[PDB]
């Protein structure tokens, strides 16, 4: 009884991923006293805003002091990461339900904590707050009490108005690269004695967008459906990406200009559930691999390998030109595809064009 | 109506104050000295209570008319002070203005100010009316001639020593801007408590203070070239001018050398020039620009404007300074067709 | 609001099936503008919302028809879009289901009217769907829309469509010599840039419209032999700048047409304008200018508040290139 | 409806939820259960459907199973609704707040008939903040012997100290193929009438949901004959049930302009919904394109077509049809950009007549 | 912070506003004394701490001296902002918007203690009509014993009839060279390690501003941990140093895809935002077509690189030029949609490396 996504759940600013200078900074002013009555944490949506926002308040109601080093077992530091604390009022401005909620608690500001030291304010996205709420939250800053502190997010700080973000210590957390959560991902699996494919890892660390959570998440169902491995069999079909072998075919299929076997791959792949979309880019993207081979023969990432004698083959066979051909047929083609009549068509017709207009042999006619 | 100069306005007052005075014109120094001297002669007379009372469409009528249909009861008088809008009375003015007319007296000082009327505004019942009880002072900038000799009877009252090569500098510098050459009259004087302005300590002063106007970057851009453009626009940043501000300001230059350009053998520069109304020394310097900006690229350089004012206005935040630098590099070298 | 008499033949079999219960509970009504959308569905909730009907209109004494010439009653509902933005709210719809869901307050049939469905939130649209699936014994409903593929498919599907034709171009014309007095060449013209509306066609003289559409045609006719489009800049600069760019639009489209010796032509009523157009520009260099004119009178109304001046300078000298020769004009995106 | 008759008994039943029918059925087979399951996905693709199989199969009597027997006394009830131990909760009532508030309050942690006691709880992401955390304290301190299985369209609308307690599963729309090929399922299994045409039409009117999908052929049912028929079912859509977007393929590709200009017009008169035309036209290009690589490609009521679709394949560049079709898609784009709707069809179609190999030229 | 340490405590403290500290002082000197006085400019020049220097030295027990001694009680409560005689008006504030209108409708014509009441407003250009109103009527009929003085960003934002009642300063933001030789001197004196480079790459971050660069040193030395380092300071100041967008068009038009790939990875390791990149390149390409038309194309940073670009414009055809420009010109339009940003670049050079016009890629 245990997901990843819960599992892992950073308990300490030591465990949080490559935020370095953020955490640093958190780190300092936890140490040194140093509290500003208003943090503001910006960025995509995925990225620990609210994580790390906790992990503040975990270390400022603490009852081992003010600190950057939280003990985990103190009733405040385990109420705070379960959601549940007197104190640390999470409200969501996004919320179409909360909205009174939302409304009455700014309004009303509880200027003495209960239990914790500080009453903390945690508000996802307040760029979003009505504009009745909005107000109050402004004359609350501009001469907040010594006991209330607020800890702002939001993924658009440009819709916010200077009035308000000149009063608060403003924070980017930056996403995360691919191979950043990749690296991730076989590390956390590495500890937990679980198998898997590094070509998998890289599906799971592209999947999920610089979004830690939903990678850990993402890894989740991959292991509830692969029955206690996390295969590329059991990833690739989650997103309904191809295996670089059914997209290396199709790849293949298509320069050797012989259609039935095309769109013979395109329904055998149909039936298992695709993400047309996907199948698109998964043949970019092994298009762009074959072109950056033939200028460098060490290209190649690691489990390519499986795959490596065929991607080798086309690379010295098929002419950059007509590589480069494939690949721009290919991504118009992505261009054009909310516009196509329907999905599975717009992919269709993006390849029997890379059919018909085949360099080396096209469809014919009277 | 007595029409007369600034510098009548003194003696006349002597005489006697009155019924109306109107100050119209657009120097802003000229204006408020002519104010203060009615007001500083009335003050003497018992004329405690002042007023001002703005006229533009939308800014309180009803209130206008009524707070001088009252009389004054104890008679304490007050000043009124009527404030013409901007471009001047249009026709539903001319009639809230013949309403107050009629509210004069001998306890209610009327003033009234804006810039010049034009000969058509000056037929108007609430002008004509006062015609004959007023004052009219017109308050407006000096000539090239006279601009230097201004500057320099200013300065002297100022206890100044002002040379000629520095007057003149001064002068090209902030020309026309008379609040301006007075302000730095009387900066010149804190630096210099010695009172002799010779052209160097003037020169170094006026160069080091370094101040420029959207139009310095545009009279750069006019084929004049573009270091000291680019240099001027990355000095522009430093006064906080906003962007959008000085796209309109080169737009405006810039669909000007269109119109022009496109009329060549339609009438000789010379007439063309008079007809926009802007020439006012920019001739050589505009001509200077026609002669060497193909009608091509003047159209280049109306794209690059366009996207920029969308990028401006569609993104709302991309950064248009950028844009701004490679357009003004578009009017100093010549084009091509990617 | 004034009932036109083409809203007559329509408004007959309405209450054909209103008397004989046939009528269909929900009822989407597609029309051009002006042609009367506005009448017929005002004219047909006053017959359901009668006490005593006559037979085919009501008495005007009757409690409902009383509170009705009075506007406000207990059972007509106006679902106008939230004053300010240009879209409905799904809060305006689910007030207004559970108001229907309780008794009507004169006894009898209850009426709801939609402005423009194709307005509305998507949530908006689900909303109002539960409601049409558990109908109000009783209830009445009236739908709206110029276009109603742009409305969701499952819901399109719950309301009885009712295409509200334009009438045949000969009555259009007719009826508008009346209202108006100009040549029937021009009244054509008003018609047919209506796409029939001949309420719309109307309204295109009411202002001084026509006039400053005539102003269009001289510059265009001065400038298209010329080539001096730069000409136009005082026709178009002008806060009626989209509508005038829509008018160099269908003339534009007409000389294309003409290419492809199409019949039918919008502006008869300068038919050696469209000839000459299509003599001096390609059937290329047109649908080059085509565009432009068209994304360009987008971003006028669109736009917050671009120069319209700048714009159109940008627009009209760029046109100009498009005509001299050896220049590669543009192709549509995406 | 069809849509009550056809609901899912059986994973097998199940249509297109394939990576979520392997992770659940592997996880039942083995008896891995966690504590609480989400169904996340847009309208009508399954995912009610299959929390209630996943319910099923945790408490058929037969034993936790990924294939529920379906005729014991649990596995009847819990289809019924009328089952003991399957708390059917529904945060998007405005009628339920208190009894969706109370039950959540006061969780049941021993079964009264079957092993588990089973929650579902039905947009979840509309639950007030008190629930959310009264959820929450669940989630963190897990009754055995009870399990949470929710769903919800807006997954990101809920605290993620609960998403993050959850196994979740993500519930994909449905092509249209996919869809059209259950309708016709249903139909033959059930003796009604039925075309291919309205299949199709019916398949993609309902956008990914089999939900509505058979909402809209009970419709089809009600308003036409009792048949699914083409007649009926572009009689509620709004399809012009004529070859109109054929006609006009074969005079644009003939540069006809007159008549491709003669047509749009007669269309107009007719009132269609310009952008619905663009995207025959865009399917009729598809499978001419189809028919010239594998000439088996011409479909089920296109029969009807058969001789004219074929006959443009045989006659016009492959190469050419792409142009067309490339043509005309950037038209759907930009059609919303033009000053009116049919002038932006206007401005496609004579866009495809020039830029026609051997078609209008310029002139002085 | 160091912005609040390091505030000026004498004219000589201030940072380039000569033309402003030279005129005050005179008037100081020889008590030459307005009753107004405006300080105008951008963020961060020194418009308040002039302000409160003028303020300190009209009140120095000392005497009214250009020269604060700054030890008397009359100066330090200024400097603590306790001082009773200076009246603190903040215009931009939306919480003292009574307190703003109020004392300037009730002006305290005797000081309670130095020889000045004085009043510092903010912003002054934020004021309500009301107040500008009250002010003006002040500054026309001149309190003794009260002083003016007045900050803003906007001075015509102003009533003329104000502006034209004060002695007008224009402060200058600060050259980046003059804001740099201020940075090594506040460390030095305090001790903390620094890089040439890295103080030139706050000079450039904190727009001509000394508030600024001092709080942006503040956080590099939180995240440096003590250090200013150019990697802790290139860590949120986006670099330009790592940045090939000179070194990939060079390695480009030259052909060697091993440098290319390699710049790439580079620039990869340090998070760059690949759109911008393409940017750079597309915006440099763009001006060595210019050199190639006009030789006075080279402007006011131009200068390190100067022989490099040189180079190419007279080394490389504009034909070739106009190709590479389209090149990456199509490559930026593709990039969002390719499967990965980086890809998208990695693929837009391998392009120009396939269609380059010499030593195009080999094929057997
Ligand atoms: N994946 C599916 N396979 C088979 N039938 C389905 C599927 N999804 C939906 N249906 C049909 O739609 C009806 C409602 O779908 P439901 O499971 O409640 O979806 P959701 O909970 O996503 O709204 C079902 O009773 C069934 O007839
Ligand atoms: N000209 C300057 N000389 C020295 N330090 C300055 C200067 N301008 C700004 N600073 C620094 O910036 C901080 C804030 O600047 P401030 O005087 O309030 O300027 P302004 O009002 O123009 O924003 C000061 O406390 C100081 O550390
Ligand atoms: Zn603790
Ligand atoms: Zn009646
Ligand atoms: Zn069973
Ligand atoms: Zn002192």
């Amino acid at each position: 009884y245990q997901v990843l996504a819960r599992k892992w759940r950073p308990q300490t600013f030591a465990d949080v991923v490559g935020q370095e200078h953020v955490l640093t900074a958190l780190a300092n002013g936890l140490s040194l006293g140093r509290i500003h009555h208003a943090y503001l944490f910006s960025g995509t949506r995925g990225v620990g805003k609210t994580s790390i926002a906790r992990l503040l308040a975990k270390g400022l109601n603490c009852e081992t002091g003010i600190t950057a080093t939280p003990c985990g077992v103190c009733d405040n530091c385990r109420e705070i990461e379960q959601g549940r604390f007197v104190d640390l009022i999470e409200i969501d401005a996004a919320s179409r339900t909360k909205v009174e909620d939302t409304r009455d608690l700014l309004d009303n500001v509880q200027y003495a904590p209960a239990r914790g030291r500080f009453k903390v304010y945690l508000i996802d996205e307040v760029h979003m707050l009505s504009r009745h709420s909005f107000n109050a939250l402004l004359k609350t800053l501009e001469e907040p009490p010594e006991h209330v502190k607020f800890l702002l997010a939001t993924t658009d700080p440009q819709k916010l108005p200077v009035t308000i973000l000149s009063r608060c210590l403003q924070f980017h957390l930056k996403a995360l690269d691919v191979e950043q959560i990749r690296h991730q991902l076989e590390h956390i699996l590495n500890e937990e004695h679980i198998a898997h494919e590094p070509r998998a890892l890289q599906l799971l660390a592209r999947a999920a967008e610089g979004s830690l959570r939903d990678a850990l998440s993402l890894t989740d169902q991959a292991i509830a459906s692969g029955d206690g491995q996390v295969s590329t069999q059991a990833v690739s079909a989650m997103l309904g990406t191809l295996d670089d072998d059914q997209a290396l075919s199709l790849v293949e299929a298509m320069v050797e200009a012989n259609g039935e076997r095309v769109m013979a791959l395109i329904n055998e792949a149909a039936a298992r559930g695709i993400e047309w979309e996907a199948l698109l880019v998964e043949m970019l993207g092994l298009l762009h691999r074959i072109a950056m081979v033939q200028l460098s023969p060490a290209a190649l990432g690691n489990d390519m390998a499986a795959i490596e004698l065929r991607m080798r083959e086309l690379a010295r066979t098929i002419p950059p030109t007509d590589i480069q051909l494939y690949y721009q047929t290919l991504l118009i083609g992505r261009k054009e595809l909310p516009y196509a009549p329907d999905r599975r068509m717009g992919v269709e017709m993006t390849l029997l064009r890379a059919l018909a207009f085949h360099p080396r042999m096209p469809l014919p006619e009277p | 109506m007595i029409r007369l100069y600034p510098e009548q306005l003194r003696a006349q007052l002597n005489e006697g104050l009155r019924a109306a005075y109107l100050l119209l014109g657009n120097d802003p120094l000229l204006l408020q000295e002519s104010q203060d001297a009615v007001r500083q002669v009335a003050a003497a007379q018992g004329f405690e209570e002042h007023h001002t009372f703005s006229i533009d469409p939308n800014t309180d009528w009803n209130a206008i008319f009524s707070l001088c249909q009252a009389m004054s009861l104890f008679a304490s008088r007050q000043t009124l002070l009527l404030l013409l809008p901007e471009n001047g009375p249009n026709a539903a003015i001319n009639e809230q203005l013949l309403t107050l007319t009629g509210l004069l007296h001998d306890d209610l000082l009327l003033i009234v100010r804006g810039n010049k009327l034009s000969k058509a505004q000056e037929n108007a019942a609430w002008f004509t009316a006062l015609a004959n009880r007023s004052v009219q002072v017109t308050c407006q900038t000096p000539e090239q001639a006279q601009l230097p000799r201004w500057v320099a009877a200013r300065a002297k009252q100022l206890n100044l020593e002002l040379d000629d090569a520095a007057n003149q500098v001064l002068c090209y510098c902030y020309e026309g801007n008379l609040l301006a050459l007075a302000q730095a009259l009387e900066r010149l004087s804190l630096l210099w408590p010695d009172g002799k302005l010779t052209l160097p300590r003037v020169e170094q002063a006026v160069n080091d203070a370094a101040h420029f106007t959207p139009f310095h970057w545009v009279d750069a851009l006019l084929m004049g070239k573009s270091k000291r453009a680019l240099h001027i626009l990355q000095q522009l940043r430093l006064e906080g001018s906003e962007p959008v501000i000085l796209l309109r300001t080169l737009q405006r230059e810039l669909l000007l050398l269109v119109n022009l350009k496109r009329q060549s053998a339609h009438t000789p520069l010379r007439a063309l020039f008079d007809k926009h109304r802007v020439w006012q020394n920019r001739r050589g310097m505009m001509g200077e620009a026609l002669n060497r900006l193909s009608q091509t690229q003047l159209r280049q350089a109306v794209q690059l404007l366009t996207r920029t004012e969308l990028t401006l206005k569609q993104d709302y935040g991309q950064s248009v300074w950028a844009e701004l630098e490679g357009l003004s590099l578009l009017l100093c070298h010549k084009p091509l067709a990617d | 609001m004034r009932w036109y008499p083409w809203l007559r033949p329509d408004f007959e079999k309405l209450v054909a099936s209103y008397q004989a219960g046939r009528g269909h509970h929900a009822l989407l009504i597609q029309a051009l503008p002006g042609m009367g959308d506005d009448a017929l569905i005002y004219a047909l909730s006053r017959y359901l919302l009668c006490q005593q009907p006559q037979g085919h209109k009501s008495c005007g004494h009757c409690r409902g028809c009383q509170l009705m010439q009075a506007g406000t009653h207990p059972d007509y509902y106006t679902l106008a879009p939230e004053k300010g933005k240009n879209t409905l709210g799904v809060d305006a719809v689910r007030e207004v289901t559970e108001k229907l869901n309780e008794h009507a307050r004169l006894g009898g049939a209850k009426v709801v009217w939609v402005t423009d469905a194709a307005l509305l939130t998507d949530a908006a649209a689900n909303a109002l769907l539960k409601t049409l699936e558990e109908p109000p014994a009783e209830t009445w409903f009236f739908l709206a829309t110029r276009e109603p593929e742009r409305l969701l498919a499952t819901l399109r599907s719950r309301c009885r469509l009712h295409y509200l034709a334009p009438p045949p171009e000969q009555y259009a014309v007719t009826w508008l010599s009346r209202e108006v007095t100009m040549s029937q060449d021009a009244l054509l013209a008003a018609l047919r840039l209506s796409a029939g509306s001949p309420g719309a066609a109307l309204a295109l003289f009411q202002g001084d419209n026509w006039q400053a559409r005539e102003t269009l045609c001289q510059a265009l006719a001065y400038s298209v032999p010329s080539g001096d489009w730069y000409s136009l800049l005082a026709a178009l600069n002008h806060e009626q700048a989209p509508a005038r760019l829509h008018w160099l639009a269908t003339l534009l489209m007409d000389a294309l047409k003409r290419h492809h010796g199409a019949a039918q032509v919008t502006n008869v009523d300068v038919p050696g304008l469209v000839a000459e157009l299509a003599n001096h520009l390609s059937p290329s260099r047109l649908q080059a200018i085509l565009g432009d004119v068209c994304h360009i009178r987008e971003q006028l109304m669109s736009v917050t508040g671009i120069n319209r001046e700048l714009l159109i300078t940008d627009l009209l000298l760029r046109i100009e290139h498009y005509l001299q020769p050896g220049v590669v004009l543009p192709v549509p995106h995406l």
